[PDB]
Parts: structure tokens; C-alpha cells; sequence
């Protein structure tokens, strides 16, 4: 009968480390937004994800500015055709 | 998500609306999918939640734990509260959180009538709560700061009984009524 | 135990360049292989290697943009989540941080066009 | 679904959220009625040694989070575990001779047993048509209520195993019954378990103030379990001596607070010197006239209504005149009021005083 | 995020998001007024640099500017800088021009700023507690139809424009308008420094001479007129209350010392200046007198001093304290006023029964009933159950040829009421 009870516990403390691990993202998510990283809920949450992946800092800046003026380009080119 | 604003504002706290012990309810983070306008009206709303939680919180912390039978009554009042008067503001916070539950249980069913609604008929129809609560919420916590006891703390309750909010007069007056019916007790126990 | 299936970083980066774009997945191939020479590209170690050393640089370069409050509260964040210890690349993290913040006061000097020639 | 899939995302598959399982409320309102009645369901399951549901993890309802609906599921389980707990505790049924609790503990179970039909009708009474959040509210006073009671009875819902709470006091009998049920209605005087515990403890003295009543009239020690502050010696009782009257009947007198209740200590004495007088005299001569007589001796009970104490009196003083010539409502119904206006008029001590000492003091 | 992204196209676009949201909109000269206007504007002025403009929907810019109007804060289109709305610079519209939705949204913006600094307000005293109380009253009203709008807006079943929503909020507009000077003379015109005393009679003065404005101002001021008559009885609650405290209990109870009266404490009743020198009125400053009151601010000095003496006179237990009609059952000087008012101008066991049939119901039939026990469950589930337990309309509108002059109304429904229990 004793068995049954432990699972709740465990299961509790699962969930609390996942709301602290959601309790630090919403913290990353304000500090890029005092930043103006421009990051979106979705970008943020993939920027994270690859930074846990060990991407460089510099190839990463390169490339997000790269991304950035060609993402210009094609809202530019979705405003001007709507 | 109106029903879980409303679990959150019933206690139920979620992803968007986190319960925080220091914080209180709070919107989590700016999600993609809401204006900003809608996330201050969100965090208005989310205020007005952490409020009653609190509320409800010390309800829970004054009211919720069974009376040990420690011998001495009059040492549980020092650090804890305790006193009789004080399961009376207990009881009467939770009186005054009824209509409030009332009032939400309404939301719910007019939400559950009309899927299209937003969080502004929300608003309105909760601003009366949003302008009751936090005026309580000062008294209690003035209360639990200074440490009033036992029928002292009556007297704290009539100084906030001359607050200007029509609707937190008549409730600290029903607080002070019960207060006032339970101190009538101790009274005619001795006369 | 099933560890999410984190799709390889060729996938999360046609993912993230799908979201920044927004289109489809299929869209974005040319600008695919690009990130693809970019990441695998050598890039230079970055400046600072400490969370703390990393956080006083941020301070720093925010009061260089008049933003001391600024500064503060991304030493508090900086400290904070130090002391969650969730991440594990606390440094990488807050170099890439550094290099994604923008200056809210010099005006955006407005892409001409033909940056897009070069886009093809 | 999409902040979950973020946080996800943002967790790197550390987190492994448990699958949001969908289901319809139509099913979790079944659910939450069979926890009223402790019942384990389809997201609830009953760990045994709790005596308490446990929420199937991933449980997701649509138009609220499936964390948010699991923290509701989770509250609303806390208190059917404590409905299910509270009721194997006030389950052990039969006083049977392994009984060790007393009579007066009986009689409390009887009455919690009555208490729990009670809470059984309301559930019952529990319209299926009503809202989760409708419910929760609906039903959290009165689960409040129960926990409060659970934990001031020391029979509270947390297992004994896992609960690293001291060893749980038995629960008290007789005089220690009594002296707890008084402690408790002081403590609870504000709360609205306050008049359930007068009932309860008029419930539990009941059996007791039997014993007191054979005790006071005829001499009989009636304590099975001894909680009556009174022993029969029968070896002394056969002596025609002091000896007879001092050792035959014996008030239990070092523990005077444990074997008189708190409520009879002010005539707990008296009681004891009557006992003794009436079973000396039926030891030593019984055919006495005033040993001897048929007169029905008044009965000795607590009264809890206004109007049924003041005809208690009255039928005590005809009584006592007629015994002296031959010599020579509480909590029982419903929607009946005054049953109860001396409990509301009267504290449960100066109420139990009047109730109790008045027969007493006639009869002695 | 496929599904998601479905829903998001399909649940209303992320414009409001810095994220550019391209809509569909028809090319015809009537509906891409922007469009054409921007081609015209290109072939014009070869210096013209085509400035990054948003485009946003109409229905998104109503539903904005009602979120404005509603006191939201934080929007996106107009931003609060140095608590002055401001529209950002770069939205455009299918249907207007740059320069006249700007202008639009300017005067839009000026009613939101003047509701902003308006919203602001917390109320730390007993008078300010009832200009909050007031300004709360008249929000609610406001934001019921702005939720009514908003509602409308939502069915999307009928075409509602811009010019429509602003003629449909024309009344309420006029109304914010008179609103805003009157608050902005009656508070924001207040120093700072000023005593909570002085406050308050500024605040008073300015409420009169407001409601002499709106009374002169005839029937086209009936809503203005309504508006200030309810903000004037709720000022005078909290000062009717404590002129009613002292001239029944003798007693000024007085926290703010904002009444123009205040009690010197050095004189007891037994000195030979209680008469003269207990009471004081805060004279300092001639315009220390409460221009409501002024035309019996005399009497009533005389009758509070009458009843501080008589309840600071050792009077013997005199008879005249009848149990009768308690003070707590006298009409306040607010209810009294109130009552008087509406009515000058027309103006606006069982719970055990019920636990028994309830038990009946759900009870076996051989179970005793415990009526502790019954009340107790009652309580918590039969009286919890059944606690579905959820104003002077001040409007001159009705009658206003035969409402008198707001000083003629005051004088006939308060000033005789006071006169009565002065002389008594």
C-alpha cells in the first residue's frame, strides 16, 4: 500500500524542477528583452536551446545578423505584395 | 485560458499565470501570440489574482491549521496569530472572499455562454473585486505587521472601518459584527 | 530514458531560420546553406570566458549607453541566474547576450535594398 | 500546447512533461464525485497506505492548463483522500472484545458514523450538473471542516507511516474523552465545527453518563475499559466493616483529572462520596426503606436545548418528590431550532455545567 | 508550431507583434487610399525617402484605440512618454492618410492622456477617498459601453468604422471632456503643499462653482449636470458623516483635520473658554469656509458647539437619549440628504427547514437527524449552496425645469433636515 505514495512525490518534484527551469527562462526572457535582443517567445526558446548546444557566440552573432537583413528583406517583400 | 485565469484567480496557478510565494500570481513571460496592451491588462488582472491568493494564503496560514491543544492559549497569540478574534477575521475574510467566489463562479458560466468573450468584460465585471481586495489586503497586512491581539486588534479594525471604499466599510463592518458577536460571548460568559 | 528527440543542430538551426523568416522550411534553403557555412566556419574564441567577468562587461557597455539602470538590473539577472545554476554554459550564454543586445539610442540605420542583391 | 512545446524547448528534453492527456469535464465531474466519496477514478488513483487519490500525471482539460487543471485535481484529491482516510478511521465498527477504546469511544464513532452519513447525503446531494471550480468551492469549507476535525481527533487523513509526525495519541476515553471534547470545543468555539463537537461529545458521554447514572443509583461500576474514576473491590465489598466502605468502591483519586471528566471535577467528588454511600448501604442493609425502595431514580443526562432542559428540571423535581414520598433535543432532529438556542445562548462548559450537575446534584 | 502557426493566421495576425504582418486588401482606389496616396507621394518628390510604415487593420486600430480608452496602458500604436500618449511614428492605415490618421489619433491620444493622468489616482484621504470612489463610478459606466463596443466588435457581423465608433462615444467624449476640467481645476490645480484642509476646500469650492457652471449650463449639460451632482453627494458623505458625528455624539472625530473646525484639546469642558476656545475653526485663512456649508456653516458651528457641551456637560443620565431612534438608525446627514433628495425629485428557521427537506431527500429514513450536527451541514453545504446573496440617481435630466438651483436643492433637501435636528 506504501508503494503508491511515493509516485506523487516524485512526480512533484519533477514538476518543480520544471517550473524552476521555467521560472529561469522567463528570467533569460526578460534580461534579452532589457537587452533588445529582439528575440520572440519561439526565437528565444530556439536561441536557448542552441546556446545549450555550445554554439560560438561569434558564428552565432554572424549569422543572426545575417539571418536578420535577409528576414528584412523578405518582410519587406510579404508587406509590399499584401 | 479564461477558465484558467480563472483557476489561477481560484488558485490554480499555471504556466502563463505563475504563483509565486515572494511574487505571488504573476504573468509568466510576454508570449508571441498577445499584444503588449493585452499583457498589462493580463498583469492588472494577474495583480488582482496575487491579491486574492495572498488572501487566500493567509487564510490558510491564521485558519487552516487545527487548534493544538497547547496549554497555554495565551502564548499562541505571540507569534503566531491566534486568539479567538483572530478565527473571526479569519472567517470573516473568508465571508467577504464568498461573494468574490460568487462573482467568479458567474464569469465562469457567462463564460462557458459565450466563448467569444474577452478579458475587458472580465474587468469590468471584476473591477469591483480589483478595488475591494487590495484595500483589505492592506488592513490585513497591517494587522499581521503590528501584531494586533485579541480585542485590540477590534480596535485596529474600526480605525480601518473608517476607510473610504462604501464596500470595504460595510465588510469590515460584518468582520466587526462577528468580531463584536464573539466578544459579546466572552461577555456574557462573564457577567 | 528517451531524452527529446533535440532534433541535430542542422535541424534547430532550419528551424529557428523558418522562425526568424517566417516561412516554411522549404523557403529558407538558400538561406540554410548559408548558416550551414557560417556554423561551420571557425569562429574566434570569445573575449571573456567568465559569467561574472561577462556580466560586469554588459554592466559596463550599458552605462557606456547612458543605461545605468539597465546596467543594475542586468547584474541582478546576471546573478540570479547564476545562483539557478539551469544553464550549463552560463559564460556562452551571456556572451551570446551581449552580442544580441541592441542600443536603444542610435537610430536604425535603415537597410538600403541592395542589401538584397547580395541575398541571391 | 505551444508555451508547453517552448518550455520544452527552452528545457533541452530535460523536462520530460508528463503527455497533456485531454479529457472531457462530463467525466471529470464523475471523478470528483467518487473522491467525495473516495473513490479513486480514472486521473485519480488510491494509494492505499494514504488512504489517498493520486492524479494521473498528464492530465489535460480543454480551456485550462494541463498543470493549472492538475493543481485544482490536486486539491480537490487532498480532499478526498481526507474523506476517504477520516472514514477508515471512524470505520472500526464493532466494539468487539478486542475493543480497548470504551464505551464512550464507541459512542463517538456511532456519532462520526452518523457525521459521515451525513457528509455521505450531501455528496449524494451533490448535483452532477455543477461547475469543477462550482464544486471546489461548494465543498471546500466543508472539507476544511472535516481536515480541521481529522487532525483535532488525532485521526487525521495523513498515512501513519509516511507522515513523520510523533506517534498519534490514542484517542482519549472517559474522562480524558471528555476533558478533549471540552479542550476542543474551547479551541473550536469560533469555528463552524463547534456545534458538530458538542453533539460529539454529548454523543460519547452518553454511554458514560450511563455508567455515572448506575454508578450514582445502584453502585455499579459499568467501566469496562477503565475510564470510570470509580473501581468495585469486590473482595472488600464483602467485609461488614470500614474496610467495606473504604476499599470495596474506590475512587480512582490520584489521577483525578484523568478519571473524572473536567467537566464533572466540580462534582466528580460528590458523585463519588453518593456511589460510595449507595453501595455501602446495599451492602450493609439492603432491605433499608431507603435502601429498599422501588422509586424509579431520575435520569441523569446532558441537556443541550433551553426548553427540554427547563422540562428536565421540572420532571427531576416531580421525580425527586416522588422517589422522597415512595422513600418515606440537543442534536436529534433537524429543523428543529431550539434544540440548540442554549448551545448558541450558553458556552459548551457553563452549558454542560447546568445540563450535567442539576440531576446530579438532585439525585445526590 | 505548424498547427500553431494555423491557428495564429487563422486567430487574428501578429501584427500587434513587431513581427511585419502582411494582410490582403483590395487595390481599388477606394480602398488602397494608402496605397495610392504612397504612389502618388513616389511620383511627386524625387527627394522623397519612403519611410518603414506599419500597417494596421481598421477593425485592429478601433479595438486598439477602445484598449486606449479603456485605460489600458503599455499599447503598442500609442506609447505613453512622460505620461503623455504618444502614437508611434510609423503606422499607416489602408483607408487613411499618414497626416489624417495622425491627426485623429492625435485628438484620440490627447482624451487617452487626459483618462491616463486621470487613471492615476490613489485616494489617501477620507475627501480623496470619495473623489476615487466617484471617478470609479464614473469609469464603470464608461468602461460598460466601451465593453458593449468592444462586444459589437468582436461579433464582426456589421461593418463598424472609425468615425462611427468615435460619433457613438461623442456623448461619453464630451462628458471625459467636462470631466477632465473639472478634476483638473479641482485637484491638479490644488498645490501640493497645500493642507489636506485646504485641499479639501479647494476641492469644495471648486465643485460648487462646477455645479453652478453646469446648472447655469441648461439641459444640454443634463449628463455633466448628473455627473456633478453624484460627484458632490459622495464628496459630502465622508463630510456630512463627520459633521453628523459631531452633532450627535458631540465628538469632531476629525484623523485628517480636514473639516474647517477643529477642536483645541487644551480646553475642558470645565474651562472658562470651552465655550469660546474647545472648537476652533481653521480660520487662519478666511477661505477656510466650506462654501456647501457656508450658508449654515453658522448654525451648524452653533449646534456642534450646543452638542460637545451637552455630551462634555456631565449631563445625568438624561431620558432624552430615548432608545428609540438610535443614531445608527438616524438617516445620515448623507442618507438623510440622499433620501430627502429622491424624494423632492421623484428621483431613485427556514435554512433548517431546508436542511430537513434536504435530508429527507438524501437521508435514510432511519437515521436520526443530529441538529448540531444538521445546522453544522447545513452551514457548509445547504447555506453554502443557497448564498446566491449578490444609489440616488442625482439626474436633473427628468425634471430639470422643475429641479431647483443646485443651492436651491441644497438648502431644500439638506440645509432644512440639519435645521430641524439643530433646533431639536
Amino acid at each position: 500500500m506504501a508503494s503508491s505514495s511515493g509516485a506523487g512525490a516524485a512526480a512533484a518534484a519533477a514538476a518543480a524542477n520544471l517550473n524552476a527551469v521555467r521560472e529561469t527562462m522567463d528570467v533569460l526572457l526578460e534580461i534579452s528583452r532589457i537587452l533588445n535582443t529582439g528575440l520572440d517567445m519561439e526565437t528565444l526558446s530556439i536561441c536557448v536551446r542552441l546556446c545549450e548546444q555550445g554554439i560560438n557566440p561569434e558564428a552565432l552573432s554572424s549569422v543572426i545578423k545575417e539571418l536578420r537583413k535577409a528576414t528584412e528583406a523578405l518582410k519587406a517583400a510579404e508587406n509590399m505584395t499584401s | 485560458m479564461i477558465h484558467e485565469l480563472l483557476l489561477a484567480l481560484s488558485g490554480y496557478p499555471g504556466s502563463i499565470f505563475t504563483w509565486n510565494k515572494r511574487s505571488g500570481l504573476q504573468v509568466s513571460q510576454d508570449f508571441p501570440f498577445l499584444h503588449p496592451s493585452e499583457t498589462s491588462v493580463l498583469n492588472r488582472l494577474c495583480r488582482l489574482g496575487t491579491d486574492y491568493i495572498r488572501f487566500t494564503e493567509f487564510i490558510e496560514q491564521y485558519t487552516g491549521h487545527v487548534q493544538q491543544q497547547d496549554h497555554h492559549p495565551s502564548q499562541q497569540g505571540q507569534g503566531g496569530l491566534h486568539g479567538i478574534y483572530l478565527r473571526a477575521f479569519c472567517t470573516g475574510l473568508d465571508s467577504v472572499l464568498q461573494p468574490y467566489r460568487q462573482a467568479l463562479l458567474d464569469l465562469e458560466q457567462e463564460f462557458l455562454g459565450d466563448p467569444h468573450l474577452s478579458i475587458s468584460h472580465v474587468n469590468y465585471f471584476l473591477d469591483q473585486f480589483q478595488l475591494l481586495f487590495p484595500s483589505v489586503m492592506v488592513v490585513v497586512e497591517q494587522i499581521k505587521s503590528q501584531k494586533i491581539h485579541g480585542c485590540q486588534i477590534l480596535e485596529t479594525v474600526y480605525k480601518h472601518s473608517c476607510g473610504g471604499l462604501p464596500p470595504v466599510r460595510s465588510a469590515l463592518e460584518k468582520i466587526l459584527a462577528v468580531c463584536h458577536g464573539v466578544m459579546y460571548k466572552q461577555l456574557s460568559a462573564w457577567m | 530514458m528517451a531524452t527529446p528527440d533535440q532534433k541535430s543542430p542542422n535541424v534547430l538551426l532550419q528551424n529557428l531560420c523558418c522562425r526568424i523568416l517566417g516561412r516554411s522550411e522549404a523557403d529558407v534553403a538558400q538561406q540554410f546553406q548559408y548558416a550551414v557555412r557560417v556554423i561551420g566556419s571557425n569562429f574566434a574564441p570569445t573575449v571573456e570566458r567568465d559569467e561574472f567577468l561577462v556580466a560586469e562587461k554588459i554592466k559596463k557597455e550599458l552605462i557606456r549607453q547612458r543605461r545605468e539602470a539597465d546596467a543594475a538590473l542586468f547584474s541582478e539577472l546576471h546573478r540570479k541566474l547564476h545562483s539557478q545554476g539551469v544553464l550549463k554554459n552560463k559564460w556562452s550564454i551571456l556572451y551570446l547576450l551581449l552580442s544580441l543586445s541592441e542600443d536603444p539610442r542610435r537610430q536604425p540605420s535603415k537597410v538600403s535594398s541592395y542589401a538584397t542583391l547580395f541575398a541571391q | 500546447r505551444l508555451h508547453q512545446g517552448e518550455l520544452q524547448l527552452l528545457a533541452g528534453g530535460v523536462l520530460q512533461a508528463p503527455q497533456p492527456v485531454l479529457v472531457k469535464e462530463c467525466e471529470l465531474v464523475k471523478d470528483v464525485l467518487n473522491v467525495l466519496i473516495g473513490v479513486v477514478s480514472a486521473t485519480f488513483s488510491l494509494c492505499q497506505p494514504a488512504q489517498a487519490f493520486v492524479v494521473k500525471r498528464g492530465v489535460h482539460v480543454s480551456g485550462a492548463s494541463p498543470e493549472s487543471i492538475s493543481s485544482l485535481l490536486s486539491e480537490v484529491a487532498e480532499y478526498g483522500t481526507c474523506y476517504t482516510r477520516l472514514s477508515h478511521f471512524s470505520l472500526q465498527p464493532v466494539l468487539d472484545s478486542l475493543y480497548s477504546k470504551g464505551l464512550v469511544f464507541q459512542a463517538f464513532t456511532s456519532g462520526l458514523r452518523r457525521y459521515l452519513q451525513y457528509y455521505r447525503a450531501c455528496v449524494l446531494s451533490t448535483p452532477p450538473t455543477l461547475s469543477l471550480l462550482t464544486i471546489g468551492f461548494l465543498f471546500k469549507k466543508l472539507g476544511r471542516q472535516l481536515r480541521y476535525l481529522a487532525e483535532l481527533c488525532g485521526v487525521g487523513a495523513v498515512l501513519p507511516g509516511t507522515c513523520g509526525g510523533g506517534p498519534r495519541a490514542a484517542f482519549p476515553t472517559g474522562v480524558k474523552l471528555l476533558s478533549y471534547l471540552y479542550q476542543e470545543a474551547l479551541h473550536n468555539c469560533s469555528n463552524e465545527h463547534y456545534p458538530v463537537l458538542l453533539s460529539l461529545l454529548k454523543t460519547s458521554c452518553e454511554p458514560y453518563t450511563r455508567f455515572i447514572h448506575d454508578w450514582v443509583y445502584s453502585g455499579v461500576f459499568r467501566d469496562a475499559y477503565g475510564e470510570f474514576m470509580i473501581q468495585v473491590n469486590h473482595e472488600y465489598l464483602s467485609f461488614r466493616d470500614k474496610l467495606y466502605w473504604t476499599h470495596g468502591y474506590v475512587l480512582i483519586s490520584k489521577e483525578v483529572e484523568d478519571c473524572v471528566p473536567v467537566f464533572l471535577k466540580h462534582i466528580a467528588h460528590d458523585i463519588y462520596v453518593c456511589g460510595k454511600t449507595i453501595n455501602l448501604l446495599k451492602l450493609c442493609c439492603p432491605r433499608h426503606y431507603l435502601c429498599w425502595s422501588d422509586v424509579p431514580v431520575p435520569r441523569i443526562s446532558v441537556i443541550f436545548s433551553l426548553e427540554e432542559l427547563k422540562e428536565i428540571e421540572k420532571d427531576c423535581a416531580v421525580y425527586v418528590g416522588r422517589m422522597e414520598r415512595v422513600a418515606r433535543p440537543q442534536v436529534q432532529s433537524a429543523a428543529d431550532e431550539t434544540a440548540v438556542q442554549l448551545s448558541e445562548l450558553l458556552t459548551l462548559p457553563v452549558l454542560m455545567k447546568r445540563s450535567i450537575t442539576a440531576p446530579l446534584a438532585a439525585h445526590i | 508550431p505548424d498547427d500553431r502557426s494555423w491557428l495564429e493566421h487563422h486567430v487574428v495576425h501578429q501584427y500587434w507583434t513587431a513581427r511585419p504582418s502582411q494582410f490582403p486588401h483590395s487595390l481599388h482606389l477606394h480602398s488602397n487610399l494608402a496605397a495610392v496616396w504612397d504612389q502618388h507621394l513616389y511620383s511627386s518628390d524625387p527627394l522623397y525617402v519612403p519611410d518603414d510604415r506599419v500597417l494596421v487593420t481598421e477593425t485592429q486600430v478601433i479595438r486598439e484605440t477602445l484598449w486606449l480608452l479603456s485605460g489600458v496602458k503599455k499599447l503598442f500604436i500609442f506609447q505613453l512618454i512622460d505620461g503623455k500618449v504618444t502614437v508611434r511614428n510609423n503606422i499607416i492605415v489602408t483607408h487613411l492618410t499618414h497626416s489624417c490618421l495622425r491627426s485623429v489619433l492625435e485628438q484620440i491620444a490627447a482624451y487617452g492622456q487626459v483618462v491616463f493622468r486621470l487613471q492615476e489616482t490613489e485616494a489617501p484621504f477620507r475627501t480623496y477617498q470619495a473623489f476615487m470612489w466617484a471617478l470609479y463610478k464614473y469609469f464603470i459606466s464608461f468602461k460598460e459601453e466601451l465593453a458593449e463596443i468592444e462586444k459589437c466588435i468582436i461579433n464582426n457581423d456589421t461593418t463598424i468604422t472609425l468615425a462611427i465608433v468615435v460619433d457613438k462615444l461623442a456623448p461619453r467624449l464630451s462628458q471625459l471632456k467636462v470631466l477632465h476640467k473639472v478634476f483638473s481645476t479641482g485637484v491638479a490645480e490644488v498645490p501640493p503643499d497645500t493642507r489636506n484642509v485646504v485641499r479639501a476646500s479647494h476641492l469644495l469650492n471648486t465643485l460648487y462653482k462646477a455645479i453652478l457652471e453646469y446648472d447655469n449650463v441648461g439641459e444640454a449639460s443634463e449628463q455633466t449636470v448628473s455627473l456633478l451632482f453624484s460627484l458632490w453627494v459622495e464628496t459630502v458623505r465622508p463630510y456630512l458623516q463627520t459633521v453628523d458625528e459631531w452633532i450627535v455624539h458631540g465628538h469632531l472625530w476629525d484623523g485628517a483635520r480636514e473639516f474647517i473646525i477643529q477642536r483645541n484639546k487644551n480646553v475642558p469642558v470645565n474651562h472658562r473658554d470651552f465655550w469660546y476656545a474647545t472648537y476652533t475653526l481653521y480660520s487662519v485663512r478666511q477661505h477656510t469656509m466650506v462654501s456647501f456649508l457656508k450658508p449654515v456653516l453658522k448654525q451648524i458651528i452653533m449646534a456642534g458647539k450646543s452638542m460637545q457641551l451637552l455630551k462634555n456637560l456631565q449631563c445625568a443620565e438624561s431620558t432624552t437619549c430615548q432608545a428609540g431612534a438610535r443614531d445608527a438608525e438616524r438617516k445620515s446627514l448623507y442618507t438623510l440628504f440622499l433620501e430627502s433628495v429622491q424624494s423632492r425629485l421623484r428621483t431613485p428557521k427556514e435554512n433548517l427547514m431546508k436542511m430537513q427537506s434536504i435530508a429527507e431527500s438524501h437521508l435514510e429514513l432511519d437515521d436520526v437527524h443530529d441538529p448540531l450536527l444538521a445546522i453544522n451541514f447545513a452551514r457548509m453545504y445547504l447555506e453554502q449552496s443557497d448564498f446566491h446573496e449578490k444609489d440616488v440617481c442625482v439626474d436633473r435630466s427628468s425634471e430639470s425645469v422643475t429641479c431647483q438651483t443646485f443651492e436651491l436643492t441644497l438648502r431644500s433637501c439638506l440645509y432644512p433636515h440639519i435645521d430641524k435636528q439643530y433646533l431639536d
